[PDB]
């Protein structure tokens, strides 16, 4: 991937550090059935207002070395290729090739 | 009416010097000149002090200070020693738990990660505890174990801030 | 014991560069101190020149310069050292500057003095006791403002008797100004505490500790101190904290100097344990036993 | 008996006391003043300096003496800091000018 | 009781570990229950090894986390404190637990 998009994602990132706390707040607030309609309107409007990026659902998991948004794994924090290089080299531990 | 009053005994002794006392006076029958007798306990203050519902007479005061153990009264003078209050009675009795009350039901002791676990396992050590589990009363305290920062579920009584 | 009277953080370690408990074991990074340790990392003898210090709750005035004969607080605030003992000792109570009132600056109050006076002047009126309202007393003292007083007193008098008796007073009131020393420094507040290395915690020949006297006599100050700081916590009634604090008092005053208040303290069996004065004063001090005569390498007999 | 150099002191760093402890005579006060009385010296500033009790004025004067040296590195006594310390552990301010 | 719960990547290495443990109670408390061996977690991944494209080429990886189960059953004064000295093997995850 581009510079760019890895600079997009980290910016991304940090504002989801930042925001949690109010916009987890506000979804509890909608979620609340025992509340009023016009708090959670509020609330509702609120969410509206704050950043987009602000989203967790908004970021993206990219390979933590090269930035390729497909073919990632979790465990890892990189793309099948690297991961395969990393493997091969003796740089992840325990994995090895697998027969069964 | 009866007052109270401050007693001090050889401390250690306190339950004895109250048993005595209790016996000195259905002894020399003063029935109606003693209420009651007080040792309060947490679960100890106050650490060597006796109290004691009473009224002032020099037979009286000749009968306490006639119990085995006993120093004397705590007052402004040895003529006439001194009861203590009524007016900080009141809020007393609203409250008489404030060193083991349910108010924290979590954290007796800072957690951040400086405590020492005695009463567990491991006694005389200290740890580093990352997380903790105050609603069922676990502390995952990685104490420092071959050369290994070996996390352990400890009591928080078990340990100390 | 981490961290009690022997500390590791405090002073240093036991060992030489060594964390006592389990880290750096060579001479590489002499300095560094964990959290599994709170420990210093220096040299063996670096605990006898370390000295600490125990935040005494309630003040507690010294007993050098309240017993010295004549007491240096004893001529300095004009008061006899009778009345002097009676407040210090929770025993009487002492006015400091009460206001619109019929009472002087230096006379004292019983509890009878000042149950009426509280339900008389129950506004502006202050009347401490113990060395808090001693300390006041000396803080709140114009030093250069006497000097001129006394000077004026003692040109504008003929009492032989008197002319001593304030030549005497106005000599330690300008040579008080002279120097740095300020009149609440005569009450302590951070007693310091003398380097373990100095009281030293050897065994005999056996199983047991023969632990030195000053061992016992600040091993009693901070269980007292400690014991202060929880009722001030809890809130205890005004005789009970009277009681804690004279105890207090009492533990300081026979820490520095044993025996020169009433019966002196005991360990083991009746004799008395022997104080930081007791080990300056006398035919078996520093001076007279290891600094005047010295026992000498290089000598046969 | 006849001592060299044997153990030392823990509180205050001076030679022990009596035979069975190797240990050494004590110069006393007396003899302090019968040094004052002639005009020795070096005798005394060694008597109680380097013979007695600086630490590190002694392993120095072991060194000079079993190299043919005879100086003295003169240093502090250990037992005054002993006092320094005892004095300043009441309210006193002891300390050392300049 | 102690439970201590070895976890490791290599099987040798978590092996020593235990016997070095077992080792360390033994001397100086009494009654060690035993290295009781659960089972080994072999959490398995599948990579396309193409740069690009081709689907059915493959490498399938695995990592297998042994687990090793050791109790204490009677805890001294002397043998609990002990664990802090006693160094064992690198990569290997300990987690002891009283009660
Ligand atoms: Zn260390």
């Amino acid at each position: 991937a581009k510079q760019s998009m890895k600079a997009r994602e980290v910016k991304r990132v940090a504002l989801a550090d930042k925001y949690f706390a109010k916009r987890a707040e506000l979804k509890a607030i909608i979620s609340d059935v025992n509340a009023s309609d016009e708090d959670r309107w509020n609330a509702v409007l609120k969410l509206q207002t704050l950043p987009r990026d602000s989203s967790p659902s908004r970021q993206r998991n990219r390979c933590r070395q090269t930035g390729r948004p497909h073919g990632f794994l979790r465990k890892f924090g990189l793309s099948r290729i690297k991961v395969r290089e990393a493997a091969m080299r003796g740089e992840i531990p325990g994995l090895k090739k697998a027969s069964w | 009416k009866k007052r109270w009053y401050v007693v001090q005994a050889f401390s250690g002794f306190e339950g004895r010097v109250a048993t005595s006392l209790r016996e000195h006076i259905k002894l020399h029958n003063m029935e109606d000149l003693f209420g009651e007798v007080m040792v309060p306990t947490e679960e100890k203050f106050f650490p060597g002090y006796v109290l004691v519902q009473m009224v002032m007479n020099d037979a009286s005061w000749h009968l306490v200070r006639s119990v085995p153990r006993v120093m004397g009264f705590i007052g402004g003078t040895s003529d006439r020693p001194a009861p203590i209050s009524d007016k900080e009675v009141d809020a007393i009795m609203n409250r008489l738990q404030q060193v083991g009350d349910k108010p924290r039901p979590k954290t007796l002791f800072e957690p951040g990660e400086m405590v020492r676990v005695n009463d567990g396992p491991f006694a005389d050590f200290n740890g580093v505890v990352e997380e903790v589990d105050y609603e069922k009363s676990r502390l995952k305290v990685s104490v420092s174990i071959f050369g290994r920062a070996t996390p352990v579920e400890l009591d928080f009584s078990q340990v100390e801030k | 014991e981490r961290d009690g009277l022997f500390c590791a953080r405090i002073f240093g370690p036991v060992k030489d560069y060594e964390c006592l408990c389990g880290k750096y074991k060579r001479l590489k990074h002499r300095g560094v101190i964990c959290e599994k340790c709170g420990v210093e990392v220096t040299q063996t003898k670096v605990r006898r020149e370390r000295m600490g210090h125990i935040e005494l709750a309630s003040p507690t005035a010294h007993i050098w310069f309240l017993k010295s004969l004549p007491s240096r607080i004893g001529l300095l605030l004009d008061m006899p050292l009778r009345d002097i003992e009676r407040v210090l000792y929770f025993e009487s109570y002492v006015v400091i500057e009460g206001g619109m009132t019929n009472l002087e600056r230096q006379q004292i109050l019983t509890e009878e003095q000042y149950l009426d006076a509280l339900e008389e002047f129950g506004d502006e009126f202050d009347a401490k006791m113990g060395a808090e309202a001693i300390q006041a007393l000396l803080k709140s003292m114009d030093l250069e403002q006497e000097c001129e007083q006394l000077r004026e007193e003692l040109n504008e008098t003929n009492s032989e008797t008197k002319r001593k008796k304030l030549t005497k007073r106005i000599k330690l009131l300008e040579a008080f100004v002279q120097s740095g020393n300020k009149p609440e420094w005569m009450i302590l507040t951070v007693l310091p505490v003398l380097p373990p290395d100095l009281r030293p915690l050897v065994p005999l020949d056996g199983g047991r500790f023969a632990t030195s006297d000053l061992n016992d006599l600040y091993r009693r100050v901070i269980n007292r101190n400690n014991r202060l700081k929880r009722l001030l916590d809890l809130a205890a009634p005004d005789i009970i904290v009277r009681n804690e604090k004279r105890m207090l008092q009492e533990a300081v005053d026979a820490l520095l100097d044993n025996g020169r208040r009433g019966r002196a303290i005991t360990g083991s069996n009746k004799r008395p344990l022997k104080s930081l004065a007791d080990m300056i004063k006398g035919k078996q001090g520093r001076f007279r036993q290891n600094l005047l005569g010295k026992r000498v390498d290089y000598s046969g007999r | 008996h006849a001592r060299s150099t044997g153990s030392y002191s823990l509180v205050t760093q001076q030679p022990l006391g009596g035979k069975a402890q190797f240990g050494g005579q004590r110069f006393g006060e007396m003899e302090v003043w019968a040094l004052e009385a002639y005009g020795a010296a070096y005798t005394l500033q060694e008597m109680l300096t380097v013979k007695s009790d600086d630490v590190n004025g002694r392993t120095k004067m072991y060194k000079n003496i079993v190299d043919g040296n005879h100086q003295m590195e003169p240093g502090m006594p250990e037992s005054f800091n002993v006092l320094l310390k005892e004095i300043r552990s009441l309210g006193i301010n002891i300390e050392l000018e300049d | 009781r102690i439970r201590i719960r070895l976890k490791a990547f290599d099987h040798r290495l978590i092996d020593q570990a235990t016997a070095e443990i077992v080792e360390t109670a033994k001397r100086t408390g009494a009654q060690v229950r035993g290295p009781i061996p659960l089972p080994t977690r072999k959490e398995r991944f599948t990579v396309l090894i193409s740069p690009h494209v081709n689907k059915d080429a493959r490498d399938q990886y695995e990592i297998r986390t042994h687990l090793r189960l050791v109790d204490i059953v009677e805890p001294t004064e002397k043998t609990v404190d002990a664990l802090m000295r006693l160094d064992l093997a690198a990569g290997v995850d300990v987690q002891i637990s009283l009660g």
